[PDB]
């Protein structure tokens, strides 16, 4: 997919970015602009969505941030295991984390006191 | 260029000062915490932290640089009152060698009338090292008449600098247009700051030297010296003293100027009657300066068309490496005040190191190479004020990357690449780094071992003739046969320190043949790894302030901001600003390095005395031909030598230097307070006492915390070198009143 | 890697995720707020432990805590 | 538990909080109360063994004192152990007490700056590891970091006791041994 | 056209993508040319050359500047402490292939080619060093 | 000692043999820097040599700076030559073609 075009190396062509699970991003892009990335100077953005590689998931998760103080656009992160497994780690739910949403649960949640007991009366 | 003014746009009414912290309504509403009272003074210079209306910020920096003007004009008015008042400039004006320099005296209170040095003229005091003596006599002020009307006059360009920073402000103020036009600055700053300044005090020095140089070097008394309007309302007088000065401006437009040639020379190295460079040919200099600022001062757009522009002088130069190189400069000085301000204090502070050198190498006042503390003090004086100036150039070419650089509108291919390949900058100084470490330290650590395991430093003599006269040898060699043959028209060479076996000596020796050896080497590349490890972390903050690997979202936190957390393994003291807070530190290590390798080379090889019955005999005779290659003998023969001069003087008037020295270890540990503690514990440490505080309700409405964790740092740096500069300061000013 | 407990304090105005770097924590319809949100870190093993969500956390003790635990190549924040 | 950095750099800062925080606090004021201790002691000697006591009820009284005759005079015969002439016996003991003053201030490097600096120094050094050629060959096992927030703290204080150790057990056997 | 190719390609038509400084394009073939990572050869060739070029040297800095360098034995101090060194580099090595274990079915960048270089390694260290040892024998 | 013209493709090697032979002349200053390793290597070569080596400053060692004059000399003719000429190469080149 077309993507911005960045000048100055460092970020590819490492080993570890390959044996090491990689992120990939997009966003829609409705105009030509310019931008910059998280780790790199600054890059023209193309029409349409835009695939990179990031090697952190911090990197992955700045640069929605980033965007979405720019214009209103809704974003898409693909977060890829080691073999190929492709899985949607990003918007499981499809809806913003901070809104609140119908899919509900709770994951390693202690209702206790707040000075400590730090035992917890179930996992799920 | 158009007189755009925004006449009376802040009113004059003391209703802020009632307020403690006007400047910001965040700092105003809240002051319920004692971290307020330190955030009231943080940011009270951090003029980009209020306003961003750019029309406002110029117009709360260029008051405060009138103000800064007039705490220097305040300054510099007293240096000539404490001239006159009490001091011994008019009996040392008739005996400069027996009479000590001397401007401060103490009072009979609690005995501290032991600091009164006997320095002779009739005044006791306190002796003072700031080149004030040598620069009086370079001026031509003999009486004390002409101290108190220049001072005099100081107070009346002191007030009205007082009385224009208030008035461009309170009662004017010029638009934001007037701001843009740096193609108008520098045509005003290189012509009528520069050229202007580089010509007034040239016209001076040629009508005052004959009170210095054609009477006071040939044995007339002050009395009998004449006065200054006396030469000019006779021109006559000013003909037989320079028999150029019978035609009067007659040959200057018939082009004949070699009939000029009475004051207007170019002779080089130094003077055999005054002690440092020639009278006359600093005249023709600062002429040969005024004229090249003339002409480098049009070269810019005004309002006729002509000249070039900042603009497209940087939109045209390119480059294969560069890009779409130097194209934006102009965007990026232009737009953010603080821009301006990195490569100020990088070339200024450079620059004040340069001048430093410049000082020792050739003398250029009457009566300061003999004058050792005056000279001593001085260079490593404006050593360390350029060394902050160049880790404030890195402080705020820190600051652009956060407060003033966009994706979209500033632009440089070439400082894009500079962030783009940022990553091999730093990699490419780091191995420089670490070359020029474990070697040049490392050497040192190999002699200090072949000493102490025994034979090997003798088998060293053979490398001890490498490395030292191989390089820089034929340097000086060049600068010996420079004059005549690569520089026809000087009979002596840049400095005597170029001219071998050249000793010029005024009953105490000036300049000297440095002739290299044994240790320089050594010591200089101990300088070029402290100057490239400083360039490295001040370099380091300024392309990493933006882009950073570690945390993609850098922009976000700021400048003097604490770190992030322990997550990542621990994210601790990543800001820039810790870049600068660390730089501080590494150039604190090399201007320290630096002053002790200037000062004691000095006395080990240059300075000393000379006797008829043999040659030169120095103040330590050639110690460091082999007490430098060791770290033994820096505190050997270096740091211990030394106590018998500081200490050693509570018999005496050298007193207070003593206890400056063992007082500043205190405040330099007292740094090691902060910089090893954390704000946790402290802050678990007031609680406590605040529980005291709500025994007997003493506990004050503003809560006690502990200091912020970047303003420890910040007074952590500040005791670090202020302990850590008093006590050299101590010791610089210690040895050289003693040996002097 | 870290241990995420969310007490019992919260209010549910979603400062977590608002701070949070890389979201680990996640907003939950709950029936015992004022509000109606609850903090909730399913994605774990992707935490860092960074701790910028204390200091947006607005209680008195703050109501998400996050126990140091063991280090892995996912709460390093390493890119190699 | 014991050891661990601190619970956010939130709420006005929680730096150094931990138990074990305490413990590194509070190994430097035992090297310098028990340094002064000693200081102290070492006066009681050599004030009787050259006989002349009037030199210590007299100058100790004020610190300057405690510069001049002892960290300068007491030092002669210890700097002096291989001077650039003839080295003698006390040359090993001279030698230490440099060695001391370098790792004593090898510490300084752990203590001043903390860690994220080297975080992103250390990234830089794996970049050009891989990046150069030839040298890319060449990989290794366990991920490149820094010292732990704890275990810089320890690390550093190995160094700044040792080093000070160093620095007081070079000092007394030749400045003892010069003179007797 | 769009923005008129890349800004004249970034200069005169860079761009070199595995050259900046690293190889240039003449470098990254002399590397090919370069027998430490020479193409169609494999056991014992790729190293070899490796110690041919190491232990070539390693007898350069112990012999003018090393501990010992003031008599006449001080020809040999040059080999010994170069050979000794060449045993434990040698050692130190072999054990990179002992720590690597993942490829072995990647045999020549894992374990059996990192061997049969390394193998070429010890006689190309040792023998060099045995190499520039009989050249400068007959100037003395 | 010899002129080494055979290709035009052997016209990079060209730039490659005197860009090492740069620093070959700078590498062979280097190595010649002992004060010990001179007296022995100067004898054989000079008949002046055989009464007494060593010239110091006085001949053979300013040849150095000697031959950097003229050559120093030499290329600052030629650039304020070539802002001379205005647009126009005045000089041959071997170039153009293959
Ligand atoms: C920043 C410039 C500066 C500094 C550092 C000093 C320092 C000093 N002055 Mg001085 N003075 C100055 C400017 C300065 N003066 C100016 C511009 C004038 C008017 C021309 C005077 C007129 C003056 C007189 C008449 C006398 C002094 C005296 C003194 C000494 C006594 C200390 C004192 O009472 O003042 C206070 C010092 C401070 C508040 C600290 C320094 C302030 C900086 C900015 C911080 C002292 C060393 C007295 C003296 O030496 O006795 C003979 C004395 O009688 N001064
Ligand atoms: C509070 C005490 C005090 C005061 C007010 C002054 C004031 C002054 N001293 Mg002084 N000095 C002092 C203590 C003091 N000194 C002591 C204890 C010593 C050691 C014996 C010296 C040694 C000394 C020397 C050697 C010299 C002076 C000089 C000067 C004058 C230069 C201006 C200046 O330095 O501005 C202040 C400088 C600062 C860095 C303060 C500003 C920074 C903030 C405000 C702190 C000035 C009037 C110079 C002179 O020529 O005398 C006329 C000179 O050469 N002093
Ligand atoms: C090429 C620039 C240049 C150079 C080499 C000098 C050199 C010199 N100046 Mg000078 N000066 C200059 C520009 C320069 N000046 C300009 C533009 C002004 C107008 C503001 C002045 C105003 C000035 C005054 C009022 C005085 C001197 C004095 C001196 C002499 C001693 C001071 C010193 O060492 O600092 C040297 C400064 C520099 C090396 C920095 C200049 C570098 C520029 C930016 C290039 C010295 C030989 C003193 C003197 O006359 O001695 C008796 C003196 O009192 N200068
Ligand atoms: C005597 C104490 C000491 C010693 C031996 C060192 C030694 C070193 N420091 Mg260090 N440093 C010290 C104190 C010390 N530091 C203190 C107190 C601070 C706080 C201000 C720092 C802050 C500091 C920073 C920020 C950096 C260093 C760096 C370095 C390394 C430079 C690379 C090199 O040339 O290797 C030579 C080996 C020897 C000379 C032995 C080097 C090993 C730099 C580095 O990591 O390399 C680029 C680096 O960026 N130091
Ligand atoms: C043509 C008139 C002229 C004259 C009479 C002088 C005279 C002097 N200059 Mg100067 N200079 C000049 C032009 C002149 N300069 C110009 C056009 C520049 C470039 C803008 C400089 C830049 C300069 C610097 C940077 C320095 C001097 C310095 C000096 C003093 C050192 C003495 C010396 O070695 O001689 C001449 C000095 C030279 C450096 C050689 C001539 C200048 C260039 C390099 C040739 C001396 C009084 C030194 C000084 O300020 O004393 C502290 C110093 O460091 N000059
Ligand atoms: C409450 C505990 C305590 C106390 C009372 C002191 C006291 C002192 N320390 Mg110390 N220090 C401490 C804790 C303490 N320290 C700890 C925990 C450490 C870390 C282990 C250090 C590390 C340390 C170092 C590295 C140094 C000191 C030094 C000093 C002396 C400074 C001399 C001075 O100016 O005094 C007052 C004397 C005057 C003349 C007053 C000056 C008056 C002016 C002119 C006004 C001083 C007596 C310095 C020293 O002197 O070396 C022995 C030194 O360099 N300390
Ligand atoms: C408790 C003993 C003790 C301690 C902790 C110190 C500590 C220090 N001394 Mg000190 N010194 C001591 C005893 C001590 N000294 C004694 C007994 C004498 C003889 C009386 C001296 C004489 C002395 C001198 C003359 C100087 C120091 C300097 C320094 C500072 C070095 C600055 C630096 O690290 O930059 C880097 C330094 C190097 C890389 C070397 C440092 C904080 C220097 C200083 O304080 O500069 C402001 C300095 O000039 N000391
Ligand atoms: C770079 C300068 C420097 C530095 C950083 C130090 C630093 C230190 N010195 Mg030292 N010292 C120095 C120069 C220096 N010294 C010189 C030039 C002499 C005279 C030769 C001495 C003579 C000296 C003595 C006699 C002693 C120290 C001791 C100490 C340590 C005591 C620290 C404390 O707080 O108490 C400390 C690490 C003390 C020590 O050994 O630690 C317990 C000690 O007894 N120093
Ligand atoms: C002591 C200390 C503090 C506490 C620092 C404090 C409390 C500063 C105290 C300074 C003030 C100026 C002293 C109190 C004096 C009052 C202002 C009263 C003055 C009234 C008249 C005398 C004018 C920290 O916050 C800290 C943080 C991180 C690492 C180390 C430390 C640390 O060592
Ligand atoms: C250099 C440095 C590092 C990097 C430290 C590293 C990479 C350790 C380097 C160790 C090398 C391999 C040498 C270790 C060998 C020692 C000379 C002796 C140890 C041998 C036994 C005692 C174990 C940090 O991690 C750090 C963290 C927090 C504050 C300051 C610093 C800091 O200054
Ligand atoms: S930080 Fe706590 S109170 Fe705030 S939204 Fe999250 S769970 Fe609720
Ligand atoms: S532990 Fe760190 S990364 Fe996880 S939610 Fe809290 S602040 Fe965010
Ligand atoms: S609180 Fe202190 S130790 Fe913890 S991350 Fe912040 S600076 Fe580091």
């Amino acid at each position: 997919m077309p993507s911005p075009s960045f000048l100055g190396s460092t970020g590819g062509w490492l080993r570890c970015a390959e044996t090491e699970e990689k992120y990939a991003m997009t966003w829609s892009s409705d105009q030509q602009h310019i931008f910059e990335m998280p780790t790199g100077g600054a890059a023209v953005m193309n029409s349409g969505d835009n695939l990179l590689y990031l090697a952190r998931k911090e990197q992955a998760l700045a640069l929605a941030t980033q965007l979405r103080t720019q214009f209103k656009i809704q974003d898409y992160k693909i977060y890829r295991i080691f073999p190929s497994g492709e899985v949607q780690y990003l918007h499981p739910k499809d809806g913003v984390l901070p809104y609140q949403v119908n899919k509900g649960r709770e994951q390693v949640g202690r209702v206790k006191s707040t000075i400590g007991k730090n035992v917890n009366p179930a996992q799920v | 260029v158009k007189v755009v003014v925004d006449r009376d746009v802040v009113p004059t009414s003391f209703e802020k000062w009632a307020k403690p912290g006007h400047f910001s309504r965040s700092l105003a509403k809240g002051p319920k915490t004692t971290t307020w009272i330190w955030n009231l003074h943080a940011d009270a210079h951090d003029f980009d932290s209020h306003t961003s209306s750019l029309e406002e910020v110029s117009r709360k920096i260029f008051s405060a640089h009138f103000g800064q003007l007039a705490i220097i004009f305040i300054w510099l008015s007293g240096m000539y009152f404490h001239g006159a008042r009490f001091s011994n400039y008019v009996a040392w004006l008739s005996n400069p060698t027996g009479i000590k320099p001397s401007a401060q005296v103490v009072w009979p209170i609690v005995g501290q009338q032991i600091l009164n040095a006997d320095v002779g003229g009739g005044m006791q005091g306190i002796q003072i090292t700031s080149g004030l003596f040598q620069l009086w006599r370079a001026s031509g002020i003999v009486n004390e008449l002409q101290l108190y009307v220049t001072a005099l006059g100081g107070l009346g360009m002191a007030g009205l600098m007082i009385f224009a920073g208030w008035f461009h402000y309170h009662k004017a103020a010029p638009k934001l247009e007037w701001f843009q036009n740096v193609e108008s600055m520098l045509n005003h700053h290189l012509a009528g700051l520069l050229g202007l300044g580089s010509l007034s005090w040239a016209g001076h020095q040629i009508h005052v030297s004959l009170p210095i140089n054609k009477l006071l070097d040939a044995g007339v008394a002050p009395s009998s010296i004449p006065l200054p309007h006396e030469f000019i309302l006779n021109r006559n007088l000013m003909a037989e003293l320079y028999p150029s000065f019978q035609q009067g401006l007659v040959p200057f437009f018939t082009l004949n100027w070699k009939q000029y040639s009475d004051i207007l020379t170019f002779k080089g190295g130094l003077s055999p009657v005054t002690g440092g460079l020639w009278l006359t040919d600093v005249a023709h200099h600062h002429l040969a300066i005024a004229v090249l600022f003339l002409v480098a001062g049009h070269m810019y757009r005004t309002n006729w068309g002509i000249g070039h522009s900042i603009k497209q002088i940087l939109e045209a130069h390119k480059g294969p490496l560069t890009g779409e190189g130097h194209k934006g400069l102009y965007e990026i000085l232009t737009t953010s005040w603080h821009a301006n301000l990195a490569i100020n204090l990088a070339m200024l502070g450079s620059l004040s190191i340069i001048v430093a050198h410049h000082m020792y190498a050739m003398p250029p006042y009457p009566y300061l190479a003999t004058d050792y503390p005056t000279q001593l003090s001085l260079f490593t004086h404006h050593m360390w004020i350029g060394g902050f100036c160049i880790v404030g150039a890195g402080a705020h070419a820190a600051i652009y990357m956060v407060r003033d650089y966009s994706p979209t509108v500033n632009f440089n291919n070439v400082l894009d690449r500079m962030i783009r390949h940022r990553d091999a900058i730093i990699s490419h100084l780091n191995w420089v780094c670490i070359f020029l470490g474990m070697h040049s330290f490392g050497l040192y650590i190999h002699n200090d071992t072949m000493r102490a395991l025994g034979r090997a430093q003798d088998m060293f003599s053979d490398t001890a003739i490498q490395l030292q006269p191989v390089f820089a040898q034929w340097i000086q060699q060049i600068h010996t046969l420079a004059p005549g043959n690569t520089a026809v028209n000087a009979l002596a060479t840049a400095s005597y320190a170029f001219g071998a076996d050249t000793v010029t000596v005024g009953s105490k020796i000036a300049m000297m043949p440095i002739k290299l050896g044994t240790a320089d080497f050594m010591v200089h590349h101990i300088h070029a790894f402290t100057i490239h490890v400083t360039t490295l972390i001040l370099l380091k903050g300024v392309l990493y302030a933006r882009n950073s690997r570690l945390i993609p979202d850098k922009a976000n936190l700021g400048f003097r901001f604490p770190c992030d957390g322990p997550g990542r393994g621990g994210t601790c003291q990543v800001s820039a600003w810790d870049h600068v807070f660390l730089g501080l530190f590494w150039m604190y290590n090399a201007l320290s390095i630096v002053i002790f390798h200037f000062s004691w080379k000095m006395q080990s090889d240059v300075w000393g005395t000379v006797t008829s019955n043999g040659a030169i005999s120095h103040i330590t005779g050639g110690n460091f031909a082999q007490s430098a290659i060791t770290i033994n003998g820096w505190l050997r023969d270096f740091l211990w030598a030394q106590a018998s001069q500081v200490i050693q003087s509570y018999g005496s008037s050298l007193s207070a230097y003593g206890l400056m020295f063992l007082g500043a270890h205190f405040v330099w540990a007292f740094s090691l307070m902060f910089l090893f503690s954390g704000r946790g514990y402290w802050q678990e440490l007031i609680e406590s006492i605040v529980w005291a505080h709500n025994k007997l309700k003493v506990a004050p409405a503003i809560a006690p915390r502990a200091l912020s964790i970047t303003q420890g740092r910040a007074v952590g740096v500040a005791h670090y070198l202020l302990g850590g500069i008093a006590t050299t300061w101590a010791f610089f000013l210690a040895r050289i009143i003693a040996v002097g | 890697a870290h241990t995420v407990k969310i007490y019992d304090n919260c209010i549910g105005c979603t400062q977590c995720v608002r701070a949070c770097p890389l979201d680990v924590l996640e907003m939950v319809p709950w029936d015992g707020c004022k509000a109606g949100q609850m903090a909730s870190a399913p994605r774990t093993e992707d935490c860092v432990g960074c701790k910028r969500c204390e200091t947006a956390c607005p209680t008195d003790f703050l109501s998400i805590r996050v126990y140091l635990g063991g280090e892995t190549t996912r709460s390093m924040g390493l890119a190699y | 538990g014991y050891s661990f950095p601190c619970d956010g750099p939130g709420r006005g800062g929680t730096c150094d909080i931990s138990a074990w925080d305490a413990f590194y606090l509070a190994m430097f004021w035992m090297l310098n109360t028990i340094g002064w201790v000693t200081f102290y002691w070492h006066w009681k000697h050599l004030s009787l063994w050259q006989g002349n006591v009037a030199q210590f009820n007299e100058s100790s009284t004020y610190l300057m004192g405690w510069l001049r005759d002892y960290l300068w005079l007491n030092s002669s015969p210890l700097i002096n152990g291989y001077n650039p002439y003839g080295m003698n016996s006390l040359a090993v003991w001279s030698w230490m007490f440099l060695f001391a003053h370098l790792v004593w201030a090898t510490g300084f490097m752990f203590l001043i700056s903390w860690r994220g600096y080297w975080q992103e120094l250390i990234e830089t050094l794996a970049w050009a590891h891989e990046r150069t050629p030839l040298a890319n060959l060449i990989r290794w096992k366990d991920k490149p970091v820094a010292l732990s927030i704890v275990q810089a703290r320890l690390v550093g204080l190995v160094h700044f006791t040792v080093g000070y150790i160093l620095t007081y057990a070079a000092f007394v056997i030749a400045s003892t041994a010069g003179k007797f | 056209m769009t923005d008129y190719i890349k800004p004249y390609n970034n200069d005169p038509f860079v761009g070199h993508l595995a050259t900046p400084i690293n190889s240039s394009s003449l470098t990254r073939a002399y590397l090919s040319q370069l027998p430490i990572y020479r193409r169609g050869v494999s056991p014992f060739l790729r190293g070899l050359e490796i110690g041919m070029a190491h232990g070539y040297f390693l007898i350069g800095p112990f012999v003018q500047l090393g501990p010992l360098r003031n008599t006449d034995i001080k020809y040999l101090a040059g080999l010994l402490s170069a050979i000794g060194l060449i045993v434990i580099l040698t050692l130190g090595m072999l054990l990179y292939g002992a720590v690597s274990f993942t490829n072995d079915s990647q045999d020549l960048e894992s374990v059996d080619g990192w061997r049969q270089l390394a193998s070429g390694f010890l006689l190309g260290a040792v023998g060099g060093a045995g190499f520039a040892y009989l050249l400068l024998t007959l100037f003395s | 000692s010899s002129l080494r013209m055979f290709e035009v493709s052997d016209g990079e090697p060209y730039p490659l043999n005197p860009a090492v032979i740069f620093i070959a002349l700078i590498g062979w200053s280097a190595v010649a820097a002992i004060p010990s390793n001179i007296p022995v290597l100067g004898g054989t070569g000079l008949t002046q040599a055989f009464l007494a080596s060593i010239q110091r400053l006085l001949a053979q060692y300013p040849t150095g700076p000697k031959l950097d004059d003229p050559f120093w000399f030499y290329l600052i003719v030629y650039h304020v030559g070539l802002f001379a000429l205005l647009i126009f190469g005045q000089i041959g080149y071997a170039g153009y073609a293959k």
